[PDB]
């Protein structure tokens, strides 16, 4: 009662991953991401796999 | 002497397969090898240019979040196959446009995306739909960009019509660098090295041209250093 | 009185109302920020008994007041999204908007 009319709207973000999101494993391992790190900075293998 | 150093040279670009190669450079003094090869290594993973998708017009759709009739995928999926698209653009310019008119059943591949001529695609076999029925009919007006690194569609600066759909472009055609420092049979010195760098890439940069930019990009900042003023 | 949903907003101009239809909703597919508005809805107010200052600059500037206040549905700060979907719903015997 009262109301004569309701407009519904529905929005879409997409989320990306950020720094301060909270990622986790399957064995109690929870974090919150500090950097993302660019990818010549990070750890790589032989073959050149980082 | 120990002074004079000798200047490594190209030597063999073995091109194993059409986003693979190896780049030879030999001779190397003893320790440069590592220190060429990780600043190219960085450079090249860095900033390198190249054309990326930047931004679609679907007829029928008006946002990312729909469906399609006959077409097994959805917008979104259609976005992210096209972002895995590999385009060569013609020197000189920077935005292109190229369209993919298909009708009918199978799958709609990057071959059948027709280009004046001036864009050149790299993986023809590249799937980026499924048509479901006979009836079913899709065209596309696909926008291409030059740009370097990785640009957002958040990033980007903002009239737009209802119906155009911002795609994330990754302008940097390069993969994956790995390198090696073997010893090489010079003449008559034996304390000298050969630099092997692999790289893997989307096949639209070349590795000769691409090791000639990043050396280039290396030699204008070592040149700030070389100058070394107050400003 | 009754409060409209309509495009007629006080007191703001022609780009805010660029994602907005004639009925006053934001088209399918539609683009928007922190701010943009969604639904504008108009409230009828009563009289306010303006300061002298402010009926200085009304005398001076003109720009009569109106009879509707712009209380209508914004985009939340910090949220940028698409709209994907509009559902209308009317209490019987109320006129049926186009959308």
């Amino acid at each position: 009662p009262g109301v004569l009319k309701i407009v519904k709207v529905y929005l879409a973000v997409k989320r990306r991953i950020q720094p301060g999101d909270k990622m986790a494993g399957r064995h109690g391992n929870k974090g919150v991401i500090s950097k993302i790190n660019p990818v010549e900075d990070m750890p790589y293998d032989e073959n050149g796999q980082p | 002497s120990v002074t004079e150093f000798l200047k490594p040279r190209l030597v063999d670009i073995e091109q194993i397969s059409t986003t693979h190669a190896k780049v030879t450079l030999e001779p190397l003094e003893r320790g440069f090898g590592h220190t060429l090869g990780n600043a190219l290594r960085r450079i090249l993973l860095s900033s390198m240019p190249g054309c990326a998708v930047t931004e679609v017009e679907i007829e029928g759709v008006l946002h990312e979040y729909s469906t399609k009739e006959g077409v097994q995928e959805d917008i979104l999926e259609i976005l992210l196959n096209l972002k895995g698209l590999a385009v060569r653009v013609a020197e000189g310019k920077d935005e292109v446009f190229i369209t993919l008119n298909k009708s009918g059943s199978g799958p709609v591949v990057a071959g059948d995306i027709t280009h004046d001529g001036d864009v050149e695609i790299v993986n023809p076999e590249h799937v980026i739909c499924h048509l479901t029925s006979d009836n079913a009919a899709i065209a596309m007006r696909i926008k291409v960009e030059r740009g370097r690194g990785y640009v957002p569609a958040s990033a980007r600066i903002h009239e737009r019509p209802i119906g155009r759909l911002l795609v994330d472009a990754t302008f940097s055609p390069v993969d994956k660098i790995a390198y090696s420092v073997e010893a090489a049979r010079v003449e008559q010195r034996t304390d000298l090295d050969k630099l092997v760098i692999d790289m893997e890439t989307n096949g639209t940069l070349e590795p000769e041209e691409a090791i000639r930019r990043a050396a280039t990009i290396l030699a204008e900042q070592l040149d700030a250093f070389v100058d070394l003023r107050d400003v | 009185g009754a409060e409209e949903i309509t495009a007629d907003i006080p007191n703001v101009g022609e780009a805010a109302l660029s994602k907005l239809d004639e009925s006053g909703i934001v088209y399918i597919g539609a683009e928007v920020k922190g701010g943009d508005i969604l639904v504008g809805k108009v409230t009828p107010k009563g009289e306010t008994q303006l300061t002298p200052e402010e009926k200085l600059l009304r005398a001076i500037f003109g720009e009569k007041a109106s009879d509707v206040k712009d209380t209508s549905l914004r985009v939340p700060n910090s949220v940028a999204g698409t709209v994907i979907d509009v559902q209308v719903f009317t209490r019987d015997g109320v006129e049926k908007d186009k959308r």
